[PDB]
């Protein structure tokens, strides 16, 4: 079987430089990480209160951002940290949900909550990146 | 619809029930009638037969 | 080691991470500990209470199983119960009282300014002076709307008392996620002759549930489908093993012949001190897939 | 690494375009490795590289 | 022979996969919930001396 | 009801209608929120079950309760329900009733009334102060929890005074909330009980299962003289038509 | 690979190591094994 | 005609993880029948009873 590929030994050759010239430009030009992305898939729900206390941080705010959120399609798991003065809420999916459908989604009723909370509280969409995305730090 | 010695369960809803699908009324009464099986309990009667 | 032990404080349990795996660290919400159990429940007091019944049975069903029901509350707090009944002989409305409390006590902004481009924010508060301790808290200066001059003491009673940290929660409802673990050991069969165990002996209070966690979800879908995994991989083995000759008996000395390979590798590693992870097991699988292919080319012969 | 795999072919067969042979054999090897994640994504971790 | 290694299969010496190495080090502690914030800055200044 | 043509994508559908939801919420009144449907279609309904009381010792309002907040919790995080639908019982409802009478005499307003109840039901906080080392959180009661608590509010208040409590112009009971949906089994009564909903396209057998593995664990937790009675099973179909079909090859 | 690592090499290592070890094993293991096991075969 | 008349709620109050409404309205004898509602008693901003 493997003879059929002698009666050109041009072609494999002239195949092999395709590769090359198109090797060369596909591997360097590409994307080099340390480590791969593992965290998992998730949106950051960040919310933002001056100060105050648990009771009332989860009572007044991740109270209202936890609860919507268990209806939105894809939710595993609607767990979350709550604190003096910030509510972070994680929502999580099956691995390799595409991301950007991802927090789409999780969008869906976080309007349904805007009016839900105090206007100190703004309600916000993690950013993109994930853990590892921290690069280049400055002072 | 109790008496009818064919049925087995009966659930009545009249209106609507917590979710955005549901959109009656109250006076939509709306029943979901669980038929025994039917080795139980009748000859002839047919499902038709029961309507 | 040298830094470990240069930085000794009170109070500080000294950790060392690398960067990428740190920052990962802290978003993934997960429980590191093998094993953990999330109790479920509608009020606080439920799941605490029950939380510390799982403490002496984590340490009792033979494992080392280290229980911490929480860490968490080790939050001192000022509580300022305010009496509607104190407040309301003065007529205030407890939304007011709070003003002392919220803007004057603490001291919430209440506007930016612009510069352009820039955002600024204003505070609003009572001095420092009047903030100082719970005792200068109880004599809060409150001028009330009939302006009856007042301290807060009056309006309320303030005490102090410890309390919540920080509060964790799966899906709005409060859960406390235990941290039980052994190590190196598949606790597997540790988890349930537990769960038995105290579905026997200790009972849960109505409006409660529980579930358990950790890595133990994990392997059990892993491993599972690993060992399944050997039957699939040996068996499209066998039919690609006696295609070039056409006779199994070929194919049973191949399998007969790598693990000897294996052998001589893993050996390897007492001699450099290299341990068995992932890693060595995806070495292994190259050693197995160079000897295969002379074991062919060999046999041919 | 090639080279030094180079250089034992090169013993073994007392010299030889073995080392042609080597940048043919596993560099596109190599190549085609690369191409292929770059179709399923993925980043060129450490891994990946490793 | 492969008795000699059933040994070594069994104890396998200890610990999985590898904690890798990135040219910096993050310090992060088992910390107390509650201190002030002007304890913090400053236990933090020493932090960043030693 | 907002319509596409066949077999646009589904998700991305509910995303582009959502686009102009937020220009509306702004423009509609308070006690009014836009909901997104549930995920599943009308073919969704799968599971249908009722909870009964096995005597009395438990409350008509006190189950809509038990389903709605414990339940409806624990049988949302099974893999593929979308929203479990609570249907029945009674909204516990804490109800203050004015007195026509009693207004006058005081000469306080309904606004008046709405003004101070809306004022005196919340809790806040106040930064954290440097007593000793650690900083010791400021928070403050507020929040209503007591009927009698809702008598001592304050309306009409005066100096070297005393003071009208809303005890003295209106009687606060707990009632049931107006009844939007009623739930029903048999002559057993009037009973509350919770739907479940598949999230479009997911073996509706598999999720009742589930669902089947959570109820029997629960029951454990459940009070006393109280079950789930499952009012419908969809899988009972999903499976005769299976064996039906399975034995005819054969055959 | 296994005697210096100037940045990421604590992974290849142990998934090197059993090659080496096994090829000083598997080799030996062709040169002998392929015989005795064919004519003890049949 | 609102809350008096009818009963909208004004408020929930919290039970933890729950939250029941609370309803302020006249009493019912004063919403029996368009009669009955005909001498719905209304107090003016001047404390004119109507
Ligand atoms: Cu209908
Ligand atoms: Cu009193």
């Amino acid at each position: 079987i493997i003879r059929r590929s002698v009666a050109n030994r041009f072609l494999v050759l002239m195949g092999a430089l395709f590769l090359s010239i198109w090797g060369t430009w596909t591997i360097i030009n590409t994307p080099v990480d340390a480590l791969p992305d593992l965290s998992d898939v998730q949106v950051i729900i960040k919310t933002s209160y001056p100060g105050q206390a648990p009771q009332i941080v989860e009572n007044q705010v991740t109270y209202p951002l936890t609860t919507t959120m268990l209806s939105v399609p894809g939710a595993k798991t609607v767990r979350g940290f709550s604190q003096f003065g910030d509510s972070y809420v994680y929502v999580i999916f099956e691995d390799g949900t595409d991301p950007y459908w991802a927090r789409s989604r999780v969008l869906e009723y976080l309007n349904q909550v805007q009016g839900k909370l105090p206007a100190g509280v703004s309600a916000e969409l993690g950013p993109d990146a994930t853990g590892v995305g921290w690069i280049y730090e400055y002072a | 619809i109790m008496s009818v010695p064919e049925v087995a369960r009966v659930f009545g809803k009249t209106g609507k029930a917590e979710t955005a699908t549901d959109s009656a009324p109250l006076e939509m009464v709306e029943t979901t009638i669980q038929l025994k099986p039917q080795e139980q309990w009748r000859p002839g009667m047919t499902m038709d037969k029961i309507i | 080691e040298e830094l470990d032990n240069t930085v000794r404080l009170p109070g500080l349990a000294n950790l060392w991470v690398p960067p990428i795996r740190n920052r990962i660290d802290m978003l993934s919400t997960g429980i590191k500990s093998p094993i953990g159990i999330k109790v479920s429940g509608t009020v606080l007091a439920d799941i605490d209470a029950m939380a510390e019944q799982i403490e002496e049975v984590a340490r009792t069903v033979p494992g080392v199983a280290s229980a911490l029901a929480e860490r968490l509350e080790g939050g001192r707090y000022i509580n300022v119960e305010i009496n509607r009944e104190k407040a309301a002989r003065y007529g205030m409305t407890v939304a007011d009282v709070q003003l002392f409390v919220t803007s004057a006590v603490g001291g919430a902004m209440v506007g930016e300014t612009v510069e352009g481009i820039a955002r600024y924010p204003i505070n609003l508060r009572y001095p420092q002076s009047w903030r100082d301790s719970p005792q200068a808290l109880r004599q809060l200066p409150i001028l009330t709307p009939m302006k009856q001059q007042i301290t807060l003491a009056d309006v309320a009673d303030i005490k102090v008392s410890t309390g919540p940290s920080m509060l964790k929660t799966e899906n709005a409802r409060p859960t406390s996620w235990i941290y039980i673990d052994a190590r190196d050991r598949d606790m597997v069969s540790v988890v349930h002759d537990l769960q038995k165990a105290i579905a026997e002996k200790v009972q849960l209070k109505p409006g409660t549930s529980v579930a358990f966690s950790g890595q133990f979800e994990l392997l059990e879908r892993a491993n599972h489908k690993l060992k399944l995994m050997v039957p699939m991989t040996l068996m499209i083995i066998f039919v690609l093993l006696y295609l070039a000759f056409r006779r199994v008996g070929e194919a049973l000395l191949i399998i007969s012949s790598v693990p000897f390979a294996l052998v001589g590798g893993i050996w390897l590693l007492w001699w450099m001190g290299f341990h068995l992870s992932v890693a060595t097991g995806t070495g292994f699988i190259a050693l197995a897939g160079v000897a295969a292919e002379f074991g062919v080319v060999m046999l041919m012969y | 690494e090639f080279i030094v795999v180079a250089v034992v072919c090169a013993l073994f067969l007392w010299h030889v375009r073995s080392a042609l042979v080597a940048i043919i054999s596993l560099p596109l090897g190599l190549c085609i490795a690369f191409i292929v994640m770059h179709f399923q994504g993925l980043n060129a971790n450490i891994m990946s590289l490793g | 022979s492969v008795l000699t290694v059933l040994w070594p299969l069994n104890k396998v010496g200890g610990e999985f996969l590898p904690q890798i190495n990135e040219g910096d080090l993050l310090y992060m502690p088992s910390t107390l919930p509650g201190i002030s914030a002007a304890e913090a800055a400053s236990m933090l200044q020493k932090t960043d001396k030693l | 009801y907002v319509i596409f043509e066949d077999g646009t994508d589904p998700y991305w559908a509910r995303s582009r209608v959502l686009e102009y939801l937020n220009q509306v919420q702004g423009k509609l009144p308070a006690g009014v929120s836009a909901e997104l449907g549930p995920d599943a279609t009308g073919v969704g309904w799968i599971y249908e079950y009722a909870l009964v009381d096995r005597s009395g010792k438990h409350d008509l309002a006190d189950l809509r309760s038990l389903q709605d907040w414990f339940l409806k919790y624990e049988l949302k995080t099974i893999p593929d329900v979308a929203e479990v639908a609570s249907v029945g019982g009674v909204v516990k409802e804490y109800q203050v009733v004015i007195d026509p009478q009693r207004l006058a005499q005081y000469g306080i307003s309904l606004a008046e009334v709405k003004s101070a109840l809306d004022a005196s039901n919340q809790e806040a906080g106040g930064s954290s102060i440097e007593l000793a080392e650690a900083e010791y959180m400021v928070r403050a009661s507020g929040y209503l929890q007591t009927l009698d608590d809702f008598n001592h509010i304050v309306l009409k208040a005066s100096e070297n005074g005393v003071p009208v409590y809303l005890r003295d112009v209106a009687k606060v009971q707990i009632g049931p909330e107006m009844r939007r949906g009623i739930a029903e089994l048999n002559g057993e009564g009037e009973v509350a009980g919770g739907v479940v909903i598949l999230r479009s396209g997911k073996n509706a057998r598999e999720v009742i299962a589930a669902v089947k593995d959570k109820l029997e664990t629960l029951k454990s937790s459940l009070p006393e003289g109280v079950e789930i009675v499952t009012t419908y099973d969809r899988s009972q179909l999903i499976d005769r038509a299976i064996d039906n079909l399975s034995g005819k090859l054969l055959e | 690979i296994l005697w210096g690592t100037g940045a990421g090499s604590e992974v290849m290592s142990r998934i090197a190591a059993p090659m080496i070890g096994g090829m000083i094993t598997a080799p030996l293991l062709s040169l002998f094994i392929i015989p005795a096991a064919y004519k003890l075969m049949w």
